[PDB]
């Protein structure tokens, strides 16, 4: 809620990713926080299994409700950190409500 | 020393099986070129068959020669049928890829490869 | 805060801008290079410092299980504020 | 033509390199006095044959195998390499 | 203990008795008989006795294993005979399962059991296609799962995960052509092995 | 069974020496007892209590790391009592351990995590608040997050015994007990990343390797080390074609378990100031990028233009045996013998000829089994930190007597400073000294002459004086003639290999006969420049870093780094070792011997090797010990070398010889990679700042 | 009647289907992997690994990924014995470099040396 | 979301964007890397 990114560059979502669809290059930031520089998710390689969102210890990566994101080129489905943060900023009004409705089961 | 043969006691009947397989391939090449609309000629296909036999022609173990004969018979069977297509039978020619040169100057000019 | 390179393209929160002579800008020709405007470093820099009373303060992300793992920060150094490693929240001991 | 380098490859514990070891231990020093500008590289290894290499002007190397040779014949081979 | 399975020592004892029975009926071929703690009976035989062992287990009166469940191979490329051929057999009469193991190398074929079970036709075709284990007296032994011009046996341990060739459409020749494989990602192997042993029951004696 | 006692573990019946601990007996059978504070190269602490095991018919569990087995004991390692003890100790550690695992650095490298998963429980009964400890600022290399320290004192024991700085310790009592320095202390010594190695938790992590990778990500390539002539074995941890970390390996005869700070943190220089394309001088006189064809064509044209003595080569520190024999073969084919090294070795007497004349003849195990060590003209702490570490280990355990001739430098151990003058060598050889009576009371003498001492003008005089002293020592003591005395401590990775291959050491041949075409195989030392060189002289620089030898070169050929080529390096002991390819060289850079061979064939030199194995065969036929990898095969004929030196007549200089490495700030930057790394810049800044 | 005398070296490289480049121009390394110095556990040793020489891993122009060109990059093979690994490498026809197992040396350990009366092993901190 | 509006945050997009494929405002991938390697700069002064 402060606006700080939740991801802490811990890479265990790409460790558990059964398709090896995530790439999490990282370095210390200017203020010394442990953040990512490259967070790529290949949506053409991802199998949409939610293992990343159930492995993430800070609820950083989520699989929100958008499914109508079909593209006309292969390259547009090769997401990077800017695209993923834009999706998080776009769908936060729905993702937060779903996590509120769901987190007691998980 | 003291191994179990699979078809051939020694190299002579292994070479006999090789000659039988080569005769079968040599006879089947014109029918393959006629049936599957191949760009190549009959001479090119028979030269390719000879090239494959030659690139396998350095082994002196009877079991390995017998297994090569068996695999060649399987390949010949799927060429006798049209199980292999034009793409499958033209994969032997490598018409697309550029061969890596055999000289140190070229292999030094491009790539860190021996 | 997004900045603009002398080439013209925007600079991301990890400054990675293509150079003048880098050919990989045809991918942005007739298209756009999208940069997330909300820089997390600035957004957490503009957050106020929490004044607490104890020597050790526990941090979540703001929820019981919706936040991060519950850590403890030791505010013994009066010179610098203690920052939790997961969030970027800073805490200072109210020693008065 | 023109000797540039001598290399003597030998073994520390071998009956075949015994003459080479005796040659080095008894008349290498006078040889280095005689040629105090000629590199005579002595290399001892575990399981090598006694070998002598004579490197000349434009990279020509003459190789002499000298296993099971005595001190007189190894120093005669060395004088043959030096003279010609 | 609500988190641990029950044991069934009764069926462990039954499988041990039947293992003794088969091992004394066929001493010419049986090399080892073991029963696991999961109550599964494994009989490891010489490769020459595949046909008599499988025939005995197909139609013996006390051992009616007329249904062949599985026929597979395991590549262990550190033993001399690098392929372990495994038959999982089902007894509907006695409601039991048995496992029969034999070994092979790249140049030692095994007699096919198509004359005993007809499912062994396709199962041995798959074993030959994936491991290169030839089968004697197999009707139309050939590839079943690989591509038609495929070279090598991909389920072997020394075969790469991505293979050696890949296919793409080429517009110059107007074909689907094969090229040497070039990955844009390079599958990242992970060393997910803890340096601390987990099971002291399987601690091997030192060399 | 003379002095062997039978002890049982799980019924097995292993024989052990008296004084063997329970943990050592269990690992001799094959079982690794859990531990946190025990380290096999550190003193026994016995405080982590993770190694508690049950002895049969004994009501109290014993600490396996400290308890010696007596007789007929039956160690029940997997008993219920032992498992309960391990669970309790793991629970007590994880009660106050902070849950920082994702933001930590011991992801798959955590002994606490792994031993928790293997021996601890699966839950926590701790319903209280965890403690927190303020962090320290111990240096630019070791980042301290001391909240996750488990108070195991391993860093304290290391810094007291091996590093020997005595700056770390415990302040406080009870749960408030803290590890570190009480004051704001800048813990900066050589061998100081080994606390990052030995810290089982992520309390002491690597600041340059801050958050970049994970152990399951990292591919491990086992290689050797350069920029130190010890030749310590390392592991390069790369990921996605990029060098991420340098860890040590385990070689009991070279570096044991640890490496030095320069080799641990100097990998940052491999991505700065890197030659990536061939370059040639322009018509305006500036270096501009070109292709391999044009660059090697220019070099081949000038090589065909010039005859024998007009072509010369100088080889620097980070040069492999393959490239050295390649350039030697090329210059010999154009009839040039001017194949010089960067640093000087005296050629008088049997200089490069007899291999015993320039080697550490008694090895590092020789330092282990010696009793008196006389260091002449060296600072081993900065010239060869692993060698000095072994000297301190022998000084601690075997009661080694260490004396130093030269400048009084802060070696960690306490030594007898015999003075700072080379006349002490003649004084000892004649016999006038307290150290002379120490030597005549001694049994295993070992003298170590510095290559830095050989770098002086009177290098030949120093070498003959040392050799004469060795002869006097050997005739005074009753040495067994399988024990060597004379040793020479090199500081350059390429030097021993070059001397074995037959390079004339030092650039004095270049000074005597100035060439017109010059080759610089990474020659960044600045020994030869355009002032003492003639007008054009056609300099080509084959190297990986552009530091000193590149801006003065007519052409620049980008070679490979030691992490980028599979190469051969020979250490001070004379042991040849092989490094493997961790990553490929960047840009258009190629392997060095490949560059030389392609140059010869663009020219007219038929080099008889085509692949790396053929280069190794050439190395074997030049000197057949550069292919005996990890072989320590002995030399001889030191009597012959000594009497040749005694024939050589020189007078020693009356100058007090000082090492160039007087302080750690001088230690941190030595070669091109160290000068190019920003981490070493931060190190020298932290050392020089107040 | 079923035994024949064969004096070859058990060459199966014509049957493995590997291209001749990845047979001839390849160097495998046979080794017990070194203990990871960040941990004290030794279970990752004691198995002989065979690996291949590392080839070029370059950078993808589009995404910056690590692209490769050789298939035998992640080819860790596990063997229970050095001779088994040597035999497998010779059978598949790869040139090999084998290095010996580096066991740690047995060391004398005594807790009472930390409190010596005259030796230098006396520590100043527990 | 008229009786139960979502939680308002400053970083949430105030304006929604539909699928922007095959438009000038579409998404193009990068490599946020900062090049990881710095080559060299030869000096501008000729020779010494
Ligand atoms: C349309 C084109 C499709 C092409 C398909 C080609 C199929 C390739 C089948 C491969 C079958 C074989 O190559 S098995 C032959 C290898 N046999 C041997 O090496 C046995 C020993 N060989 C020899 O001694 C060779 O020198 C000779 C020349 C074969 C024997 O002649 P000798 O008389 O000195
Ligand atoms: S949902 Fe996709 S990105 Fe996440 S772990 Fe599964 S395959 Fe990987
Ligand atoms: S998204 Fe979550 S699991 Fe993945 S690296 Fe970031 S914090 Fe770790
Ligand atoms: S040291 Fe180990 S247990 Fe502690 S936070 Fe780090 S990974 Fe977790
Ligand atoms: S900092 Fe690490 S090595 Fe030192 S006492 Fe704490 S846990 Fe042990
Ligand atoms: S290992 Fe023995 S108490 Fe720590
Ligand atoms: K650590
Ligand atoms: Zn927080």
């Amino acid at each position: 809620p402060s606006g700080e990114e939740r991801c802490i560059a811990c890479k265990l979502c790409e460790a558990i990713c059964p398709a090896q669809a995530i790439t999490i290059e990282a370095e210390p930031r200017a203020d010394g926080s442990r953040r990512t520089t490259r967070y790529d998710i290949d949506m053409t390689k991802c199998i949409y299994c939610g293992f990343c969102q159930e492995a993430c210890p800070v609820d950083a990566i989520v699989e929100g409700p958008n499914f109508e994101f079909s593209t006309e080129t292969h390259e547009e489905l090769l997401y990077n950190k800017e695209k993923l943060l834009n999706n998080g900023d776009k769908w936060e009004a729905e993702i937060a409500a779903n996590i509120q409705a769901d987190y007691l089961y998980r | 020393t003291s191994v179990k043969p699979i078809f051939s006691r020694d190299l002579n009947e292994a070479k006999r099986r090789v000659r039988e397989l080569y005769r079968a391939w040599y006879r089947e090449v014109p029918n393959t070129v006629h049936l599957m609309q191949l760009d190549i000629t009959v001479k090119q296909g028979r030269d390719k068959v000879r090239e494959m036999f030659m690139k396998n022609a350095h082994v002196t173990d009877p079991r390995v020669v017998d297994l090569l004969v068996i695999k060649g018979k399987m390949e010949l069977q799927e060429t006798i049928k049209v199980w292999k297509q034009r793409t499958h039978v033209m994969r032997f020619f490598h018409e697309t890829e550029t061969p890596r040169p055999k000289d140190f100057l070229s292999k030094f000019y491009m790539g860190h490869d021996p | 805060g997004v900045q603009v390179s002398p080439s013209g393209e925007k600079i991301t929160h990890t400054g990675q801008v293509y150079d003048e002579k880098d050919y990989r800008r045809v991918r942005f020709v007739d298209r756009q290079k999208e940069v997330n405007e909300n820089f997390a470093i600035d957004l957490i820099a503009q957050q106020p410092v929490n004044e607490v009373e104890h020597r050790i303060i526990a941090c979540d992300g703001g929820g019981g299980a919706l936040g991060h793992p519950k850590v403890y920060i030791n505010l013994d150094k009066e010179t610098k504020t203690g920052t939790c490693g997961y969030c970027g929240l800073q805490f200072k001991q109210h020693h008065h | 033509l023109g000797l540039r380098e001598i290399r003597v490859h030998l073994c520390q514990r071998s009956p075949g390199s015994q003459g080479v070891r005796d040659f080095i231990v008894q008349r290498y020093v006078e040889l280095k006095k005689a040629h105090p500008n000629l590199p005579i590289l002595i290399r001892e290894c575990s399981e090598v044959q006694p070998k002598l290499w004579a490197r000349y002007a434009f990279g020509q190397e003459k190789t002499v195998s000298l296993n099971n040779l005595s001190a007189d014949e190894v120093t005669r081979a060395m004088q043959n390499v030096l003279s010609g | 203990r609500p988190t641990v399975r029950p044991r069934s020592d009764v069926t462990h004892k039954q499988l041990s008795a039947f293992g003794e029975y088969v091992a004394e009926i066929l001493p010419k071929y049986v090399q080892q008989v073991q029963v696991s703690c999961l109550d599964e009976l494994e009989i490891c035989i010489h490769p020459d006795g595949v046909i008599p062992t499988l025939t005995f287990l197909r139609d013996h009166t006390n051992a009616q294993f007329k249904s062949l469940a599985d026929l597979t191979a395991v590549d262990v490329p550190t033993r001399q005979n690098r392929f372990e051929i495994v038959y999982n057999l089902l007894s509907l009469r006695f409601n039991s399962r048995i496992r029969v193991k034999t070994y092979a190398d790249e140049l030692t074929p095994i007699d096919s059991i198509v004359s005993v079970h007809i499912a062994a036709n396709w199962y041995e075709r798959e074993v030959w296609d994936m491991f290169g284990v030839f089968f004697f007296n197999h009707p139309d032994l050939r590839r079943i799962l690989t591509d038609y011009g495929f070279e090598g046996h991909p389920f072997r341990k020394d075969f790469p995960l991505t293979g050696y060739v890949e296919l793409r459409y080429d517009d110059e020749v107007k074909r689907v052509v094969a090229e040497p494989v070039e990955l844009a990602q390079e599958f990242r192997k992970f060393d997910l092995n803890s340096p601390w042993e987990a099971f002291p029951a399987y601690r091997q004696p030192p060399e | 069974a003379s002095n062997l006692i039978e002890v049982f573990v799980d019924g097995q019946s292993v024989m052990v020496e008296p004084g063997t601990t329970v943990l050592q007996a269990c690992e001799k059978v094959g079982m690794q007892i859990p531990r946190f504070c025990y380290h096999e190269r550190l003193s026994v602490a016995g405080n982590c209590r993770m190694c508690l095991v049950e002895i049969e018919k004994a009501p109290k569990v014993v600490a396996a790391c400290a308890m010696p087995v007596m007789k007929g004991w039956n160690i029940l390692t997997n008993s219920e009592k032992s498992k309960k003890a391990r669970e309790g100790v793991m629970e007590f550690l994880l009660a106050n351990h902070p849950l920082d695992c994702p933001i930590c650095d011991q992801g798959g490298e955590c002994d606490l995590q792994d031993q928790s998963m293997m021996f601890g429980s699966d839950r926590s009964r701790f319903l209280e608040g965890k403690r927190a400890v303020e962090d320290k600022n111990i240096g630019p290399l070791v980042k301290t997050i001391m909240t996750r320290c488990i108070q195991c004192t391993r860093c304290i024991r290391f810094a007291s015994e091996i590093a020997g700085v005595d700056d770390l310790g415990t302040t406080g009592r009870g749960n408030d007990m803290q590890v570190g320095t009480y004051i704001e202390k800048m813990f900066m010594s050589e061998l100081s990343g080994n606390v990052i190695d030995i810290c089982p938790v992520g309390a002491l992590t690597s600041k340059p390797y801050a958050f970049t990778a994970r152990p399951w990500e990292t591919r491990k390539t086992e290689s050797i080390d350069v920029m130190d002539a010890v030749g310590s074995n390392i592991v390069v941890s790369t990921r996605t074609g990029e060098v991420m970390r340098i860890l040590p390996r385990m070689h009991e005869d070279i570096n044991e378990e640890w490496i030095s700070d320069k080799t641990r943190f100097a990998y940052d220089g491999l991505k700065r100031q890197r030659l990536t394309e061939p370059m040639v001088r322009n018509e305006k006189g500036l270096l501009t990028y070109t292709s391999w064809e044009d660059a090697l064509s220019r070099v081949a044209g000038m090589l065909q233009n010039f005859e024998g003595n007009a072509v010369a080569a100088i080889a620097g520190g980070l040069v492999d045996a393959e490239a050295l024999v390649a350039l030697k073969d090329l210059l010999n084919k154009v009839d040039s013998d001017n194949l010089c090294t960067e640093e000087i070795f005296p050629t008088e007497g049997a200089g490069t000829d007899l291999r015993s004349n320039y080697l550490l003849n008694t090895t590092i195990a020789g330092v282990e089994e010696a009793d008196v060590v006389l260091l002449v003209g060296t600072n081993p702490r900065f010239e060869a930190p692993l060698f000095n570490a072994r000297i301190r280990k022998s000084w601690l355990h075997n009661d080694l007597k260490v004396a130093l001739i030269g400048s009084p430098v802060d070696l960690t151990y306490r030594y007898d400073h015999l003075g700072d003058s080379p006349k002490i060598l003649q004084d000892i050889a004649s016999g006038r000294h307290s150290f002379c009576e120490v030597l005549k009371d001694a049994k295993k003498p070992m003298v170590v002459l510095g290559s830095s001492a050989l770098q002086r003008d009177d290098g030949a005089a120093i070498l003959v004086a040392v050799s004469n002293m060795v002869q006097k020592i050997r005739v005074t003591t009753g040495v067994a003639a399988e024990w060597k005395v004379m040793n020479i401590l090199h500081r350059i990775a390429s030097q021993v290999a070059a001397l074995d291959l037959g390079y004339k050491p030092g650039v004095e041949a270049i000074r005597k006969n100035p060439p017109k075409m010059l080759f610089l195989l990474g020659a960044d030392g600045g020994c030869i420049t355009r002032q003492d060189l003639p007008k054009d002289c056609f300099i080509v620089y084959q190297g990986h870093h552009g530091d000193v030898g590149a801006p003065m070169a007519d052409v620049i050929l980008p070679g490979a780094a030691y992490t980028e080529k599979s190469a051969t390096y020979v250490n001070t002991e004379g042991r040849a070792q092989q490094t493997k390819v961790a990553v490929t060289p960047p840009g258009l850079a190629r392997e060095d011997w490949k560059i030389i061979r392609a140059l010869s064939e663009i020219a007219g030199i038929t080099l008889p090797y085509d692949t790396l194995d053929q280069v190794r065969n050439r190395l074997e036929e030049v000197s057949p010990n550069l292919v005996r990898y990890d072989d320590i095969e002995e030399t001889n004929y030191f009597q012959q070398a000594s009497e040749l030196a005694k024939l050589v007549n020189q007078e020693v200089l009356a100058d007090p010889l000082v090492p160039p490495q007087l302080t750690i700030k001088d230690f941190y930057m030595t070669d091109s990679i160290s000068r190019a790394s920003q981490t070493m810049a931060k190190c020298v800044k932290a050392v020089t700042e107040g | 009647t079923q035994l024949i005398t064969v004096d070859e070296k058990l060459d199966i490289t014509t049957l493995t289907g590997v291209p001749e480049e990845h047979i001839k121009t390849r160097k495998v390394r046979i080794f017990v992997p070194a203990r990871n110095n960040m941990q004290s556990g030794v279970n990752n040793t004691k198995k002989w690994k065979m690996e291949f020489d590392t080839r070029e891993r370059w950078e993808n122009p589009l995404m910056g990924w690590a692209s490769t060109a050789d298939p035998l990059s992640n080819m860790v093979l596990t063997f229970s014995a050095k001779e088994d690994a040597i035999a497998f490498a010779e059978k598949n026809g790869w040139s090999y470099d084998v290095e010996e197992k580096k066991v740690p040396k047995p060391k004398s350990k005594s807790y009472g040396a930390n409190f010596s009366w005259n030796k230098r092993t006396r520590v100043s901190t527990k | 979301p008229t009786t139960n509006p979502p939680t308002a945050r400053k970083f949430i997009w105030t304006n929604h964007k539909f699928n922007v494929s095959a438009t000038p405002e579409q998404y193009v991938p990068y490599s946020t890397t900062r090049k990881k390697i710095h080559e060299w700069v030869p000096p501008s002064t000729p020779y010494k």
